[PDB]
DNA sequence: TCTCTCGCTGAGCCTCTCGATG
RNA sequence: AUCGAGAGG
DNA sequence: TCAGCGAGAGA
């Protein structure tokens, strides 16, 4: 029933129109009895009945006489809800100024006037503001603007022009807005409604009180003290001082603490004013409108369930019986088991057997949502089908843990229930766990087995020498299974088996081939779960973590989605089954210490001694033996580590048949490290080698290393030394989460409104792509950077008049292989930064969707995806570096500005992308360059005008790029001369605050100044972004709501 | 802990927030960001109106779920009205432009 | 309709419009009292609608002409 | 024009427990 | 219903 | 507290 929100300055007549009651002289509610006293802050007459349909005197109590005010007492009969709707006013006796328009760095109550802030304050402080009021009343704006316009041309100094333009702009805006002068000084005061500032009873007789009711009473009494003094005609000496006491009192109800000496109450803490109820983490915007508390929700601890399918979860029945109450009530009413709501409620409370079948049928095909609190990317919320269990904990699928960052050492989780058909269908179609298998940040799978599954599959596919059953010839995998389960053969025996496999013939038709193959028993047993269409060579080896991931990706590429989930579940079942049968364990004798260690250290201790002799007689600099000793110790540590690994990797020696041979060993620690299940090489170094060299808290290297490992323990000194690094790591982890969170919030705020709105914009510009080569080693090839982009122009072959690549083609895996067969050159691209679309981007300038594989669809919120994709690895790194990227994205001056001014958008694009990827790649994090380009495009959305041309302009006139482009396009067909403009570059924090919408800018931060500018300019909000519709409670213009909004513009 | 319906705060008529008080879970800004990245508009609109400070919508929704009709008609949250009243209290005119 | 919905996505074109068509078709069975075009098999209206869409019997332009027929009769 | 004081602005997310004072 | 003190992910 | 960036100083 509305389409826009309008903001402007208020007037005394409007304030009196808002009111229901006159000037409130009384101070107090009424402490003695419940009935409030009249004419005060709380009042039955002004704000309506205290109780529904009953007057204060009690003469009327019931409906049919409603709408008739009582005669004896004069009380209207209405529902009590009106007590949180109506307002009132206080009519003052002396005028007072408004602190917001005065207190600021660009003070705007004295910006129109030429008086400085100090002089204006001194006049206002009287060491009541009739001078200011009359000065603003008498001023004529039109003549001042006419004089200033002529004065601007005459001035030849750049410094003088800066202030003149600022004054002229403010004068013109104040004239065009419609707000009259002399309104920044108040003469009437509005009063907030009663039920939004209530008094809460306590266990004792006393009532808790709000800060606002104290400041209001203080203002009322200080203003009413002047009322009686006027009749008495007191000397002006007393009159002046009280006036100032009024000023500060008003400056208490408004923003407090902006002028020093903040008022306090019973305790030693400042009181919170009206300005404190709108800003900050505890204000309305960030605590009650962008987030809130909901119904139909629950919380519990999580445990692992190893028997579940990928689309299921385990839910306790005690929680479920209470989550789904209204559905149970409805179905109980349907079958006649109850005749009233109370009967159904009692029947559910005194639980019987009949209600459990009802609960079983209600949840048969109803999904639920599970969420873990930190919630870094969109995969932190998912949907599942619930299975009723016994107990109190929640059971979770082992394969979804890594995307949730969850482990079973005390984590908790929350659960929510959709209620409408649309919500259930959205949960099934968009958020189901079987839908999410590919990352949105890159093109890698998100489900991946680890730990016990990997170790089981690795052990299952290993190979030995002279094991039992070696040399047999088998009819197939079933014979291998039979022989192994009987006990006649080992899993590690080398045999010959007859295998049949299917392949794509020419059009997706499976064609079979049968042959004999040398393999092992375990590989043939595992072959029985592979889907039809894959080659046998993919399991005929030892299967590590990367091999299993490659298998899953190949199955997804060749055969699609439905076989992939079945394959994953079968792989998990097989891994869990075969890890238990091995009996893999860990013991103290698994950690083997090389025998030559006691030599390598000792000889090293000789060398360090020798240089000491060279220090007895002057032959080397005293600042040089440090480096030589450190190098000696590093070499010794390398020798010891190499000897340890050389002994550990081949520790098995085997008698084949009357002869000896070497083979890969079966030591538990070595297999755990090699398979990729748990444990890096450095940790094995620390366990069975040498602990190495430590560092001082400052950062220097302690000269003597730790020559012990964790098997043969440490002494007091080494253990004391090793605590500095641990404490420094823990402190670094504990204090740098907030930086990542703040950066993520800023990135989300700068790009929250970017949505795909078209298909092709028609532009022809773009970015040239070249491989990244620095120093001599190619850090980045010329293949992955152009995989999934769209060619801006035609690509020519390495010859005259030859076209190698068709235009507008979408490169996929087969196309990429065809290109790499004879790749000789590179391809240009179209970038979202160079897009002629107005208010959004077009699909072909974006590319493909990393989560799905095809072209991006209409209605995608790519800005939020980019922001999460960038912010997630920084936060996950916590629990150079982060300051470097925070300095780039804020456009900090050491320069990108000159890069843009000298080589176009390409210069800044390349600089920012390269300098961000350099930081992110050092930690081994993979993020596509699309998201950085999205953020950069958001970083440049303003233009500075120079030449007025035939269109309206104000010389400088920093304006929106899109609006200037639209004006130039409009003034082209008719025939005119356009304006001249230069492109600016802004930081994300500055770019967020300079937006056409003031609601979202106020939501971000710095509410007071944004609201001040909006009120003095008379701005209008059109509700076009995501945040505005979230705040008002409408469908967002993206996804399943997008078409809805497209209907709206079709209705006008 | 779990909840279906219960008591609401006095000014902003949103559910309370403690197990001792039989409160509901908090759906914060980051969860809103995740739902926006999914594109589930109707789920978000449910999360902001029918399970929250909208007063007539939740009553109608409960009656509809009892009757077997899974359909909602939302309205305007009360927190927006509170913010508008506070902005008016600060001496500033703010209005919903119906035209 | 069960476990996966990819076939219906291919048959309609994208997930966003598939959700809208599926909800519109499911509300007819749940509340308007309309019969299914497939064996019900103890399924809810959402999965029944998804199965009918996967079979090819339901799309947006079909629900247009079917409703136009009802208006002429009434 | 080019240094030097002078200042308000901002600082991750979700749960639980106690006492004292309203 | 704020203010201090701790605790868990 | 600690950066960061204006705003208002002047030689
Ligand atoms: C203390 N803290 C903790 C967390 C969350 O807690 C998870 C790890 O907590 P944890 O108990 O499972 O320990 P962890 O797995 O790392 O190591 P071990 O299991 O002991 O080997 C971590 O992902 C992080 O999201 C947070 N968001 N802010 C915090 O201030
Ligand atoms: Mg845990
Ligand atoms: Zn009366
Ligand atoms: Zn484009």
């Amino acid at each position: 029933e509305f389409d826009a929100i309008k903001i402007a300055l208020a007037s005394p007549d409007m304030i009196r129109s808002w009111s229901f009651g006159e000037v409130k002289k009384p101070e107090t509610i009424n402490y003695r009895t419940f009935k409030p006293e009249r004419d005060g802050l709380f009042c039955a007459r002004i704000f309506g009945p205290v109780k529904d349909y009953e007057c204060l005197c009690g003469k009327y109590k019931r409906l049919k006489h409603r709408g008739v005010i009582c005669e004896k007492c004069g009380v209207e009969v209405t529902q009590t809800k009106v007590r949180r709707e109506r307002m009132g006013h206080i009519e003052l006796a002396s005028p007072t100024a408004h602190i917001w328009f005065l207190k600021s760095l660009p003070s705007r109550i004295g910006l129109l006037l030429d008086m400085p802030l100090r002089d204006i304050e001194r006049v206002l402080y009287f060491e009541g503001a009739e001078a200011i009021q009359a000065l603003l009343k008498s001023m004529d704006l039109e003549q001042e603007c006419e004089q200033l316009r002529e004065e601007l041309n005459e001035t030849n100094s750049e410094t003088k022009r800066k202030k003149l333009t600022k004054r002229i702009k403010l004068l013109e805006a104040f004239v065009q807005s419609g707000n009259k002068p002399e309104w920044m000084i108040l003469t009437v005061l509005p009063v907030l409604p009663p039920d939004l500032r209530p008094l809460v009873p306590l266990d004792g007789g006393r009532f808790a009180t709000s800060d606002l009711n104290d400041l209001y009473r203080r203002v009322i009494n200080r203003n009413n003290r002047l009322k009686r003094l006027l009749d008495l005609a007191a000397p002006d000496i007393i009159v002046r001082n009280e006036k100032r006491m009024l000023q500060e009192a008003v400056d208490a109800l408004l923003d407090n603490g902006r002028r020093g000496r903040a008022i306090t109450g019973s305790n030693k803490r400042p009181l919170k004013s009206l300005a404190d109820m709108i800003k900050g983490k505890q204000g309305r915007f960030r605590q009650n409108l962008l987030g809130k508390r909901v119904d139909y929700s629950g919380r519990s601890v999580i445990t692992v369930g190893p028997y579940l399918r990928l689309h299921q979860c385990g839910l306790p029945k005690k929680m479920a019986l209470e989550l789904f109450k209204p559905f149970i009530y409805g179905k109980l009413e349907l079958r006649g088991l109850a005749t009233t709501i109370k009967a159904a409620k009692k029947m559910v409370e005194r639980e019987e057997a009949v209600v459990w079948d009802i609960l079983d049928e209600v949840i048969r095909e109803h999904p639920v949502l599970l969420n873990r609190a930190p919630t870094l990317h969109r995969l932190g919320i998912q949907a599942f089908e619930p299975v009723l269990i016994e107990g109190k904990a929640i059971q979770l699928h082992p394969l979804v843990c890594a995307a949730y960052n969850a482990d079973f050492d005390g984590d908790q989780m929350a659960v929510h229930v959709p209620l409408t058909l649309e919500a259930q269908l959205e949960a099934r179609a968009l958020m189901m766990s079987t839908n999410n298998i590919l990352s949105p940040a890159n093109g890698e799978p998100i489900i991946v087995p680890s730990q016990d599954v990997v170790l089981g599959l690795y052990y299952m596919t290993r190979d030995c020498v002279n094991a039992k059953g070696e040399g047999m010839v088998l009819t197939g995998p079933k014979e291998a299974e039979r022989l192994y389960r009987s006990g006649l053969a080992s899993l590690h025996a080398r045999v010959k088996v007859r295998i049949t496999e299917y392949e794509k013939d020419a059009n997706g038709e499976l064609v079979a081939k049968t042959s004999l193959k040398d393999t092992t028993v375990g590989r043939a047993i595992l072959w029985m779960i592979v889907p039809k269409g894959l080659p046998y060579s993919i399991v005929n080896q030892a299967l590590g973590k990367k091999a299993i991931s490659k298998m899953l990706n190949t199955c997804y590429r060749i055969l699609g989605l439905k076989p992939t989930v079945i394959f994953a579940d079968q792989i998990m079942y097989t891994g869990f089954a075969y890890a238990a049968r091995s009996g893999a364990s860990v013991g103290i004798d698994d950690m083997v210490i090389p025998e030559k260690k006691h030599e390598i250290i000792s000889e090293a201790e000789a060398e360090v001694a020798e240089i000491q002799e060279q220090f007895q007689s002057g032959l080397v600099t005293a600042g040089e033996r440090y480096n030589k000793v450190i190098d000696i110790w590093a070499a010794a540590n390398d020798r010891v580590s190499k000897a340890m690994m050389d002994n550990l990797q081949t520790e098995t020696v085997i008698n084949r048949d009357g002869q000896e041979e070497k083979q890969v060993s079966f030591n538990s620690i070595y297999m755990m490290a090699d398979s990729g299940a748990r444990g890096s090489a450095a940790q094995i170094r620390q366990l069975a080698g040498m602990r190495g060299l430590m560092a001082k808290p400052d950062g220097s290297i302690i000269e003597t290393p730790i020559t012990a490992n964790f098997r043969e323990g440490l002494n007091v000194l080494q253990y004391f030394i090793s605590t500095h690094g641990a404490r420094k790591g823990l402190a670094d982890t504990a204090l740098k989460t907030a930086n990542s969170g703040y950066l993520t919030r800023r990135l989300v705020d700068v790009a929250q409104d970017l949505v795909v709105t078209e298909d092709d914009c028609g532009t022809h510009e773009g970015i040239m792509m070249t491989p990244v080569i620095e120093g001599g080693d190619v850090k980045e090839p010329l293949r992955d950077r152009v995989l999934g982009r769209v060619t801006a122009e035609d690509v020519l072959k390495p010859g005259t008049a030859d076209i190698l690549v068709p235009r507008n083609t979408l490169l996929h895996e087969q196309w990429c292989d065809l290109l790499e067969e004879n790749s000789v050159d590179a391809v240009k691209v179209r970038s979202v930064v160079s897009c002629d679309t107005d208010f959004g981007v077009c699909a072909h300038c974006y590319g493909r969707d990393l989560a799905r594989g095809h072209i991006i669809n209409k209605g995608e919120a790519i800005g939020v995806i980019a922001a999460q994709s960038i912010g997630e690895p920084g936060t996950q790194l916590t629990m150079g570096g982060l300051p470097r990227v925070a300095d780039l994205f804020e456009a900090r001056r050491p320069a990108p500005h000159d890069i843009l001014r000298l080589r176009g958008v390409h210069a800044v694009t390349r600089y920012i992308v390269n300098e961000v990827q350099d930081v992110y790649r050092l930690q081994g994090v993979k993020i596509n360059d699309k998201h950085i380009e999205v953020i950069v495009r958001q970083m440049l959305r303003k233009a500075t005008i120079v030449n007025a041309g035939s269109s309206d302009f104000l010389e400088g006139e920093q304006v929106e790029y899109s609006r200037v482009k639209i004006a130039n396009r409009e003034l082209e067909a008719n025939g005119k001369v356009g304006a001249t403009y230069s492109r600016d570059l802004l930081g994300i924090t500055k770019a967020s605050l300079a937006t056409e919408s003031f609601i979202s800018a106020a939501s971000f931060q710095e509410t007071t100044r944004v609201l001040t500018e909006a009120a003095v300019a008379g701005k209008r909000d059109e509700l076009r972004g995501l945040k505005e519709n979230v705040i008002v409670g409408r469908l967002i213009p993206a996804g399943t709501g997008y078409a809805y909004h497209q209907d709206r513009m079709r209705r006008r | 802990h779990a909840r279906s319906t219960g008591s609401y705060s006095l000014v902003t008529q949103q559910p309370l927030g403690g197990k001792a008080q039989f409160g509901g879970q908090r759906f914060g800004e980051m969860e809103v960001w995740a739902l926006e990245a999914y594109g589930a508009a109707y789920t978000l609109q449910e999360m902001l109106t029918v399970k929250s400070d909208d007063v007539n919508g939740r009553t109608k929704m409960y009656k509809n779920i009892v009757d077997g009709n899974h359909q909602m008609e939302p309205g305007m949250p009360e927190s927006f009205n509170v913010l508008l009243k506070e902005i008016r209290s600060l001496g500033i005119n703010i209005e919903l432009e119906d035209e | 309709a069960r476990v996966t919905v990819q076939d219906a996505v291919e048959k309609i074109g994208n997930r966003f419009d598939l959700v809208l068509v599926a909800a519109r078709r499911a509300r007819q069975m749940q509340v308007g009292g309309k019969d299914p075009l497939v064996p019900e098999e103890n399924d809810k209206t959402t999965v029944i609608a998804l199965r009918e869409i996967e079979e090819g019997l339901i799309n947006n332009q079909i629900l247009d002409v079917r409703e136009r027929q009802e208006q002429q009769e009434q």
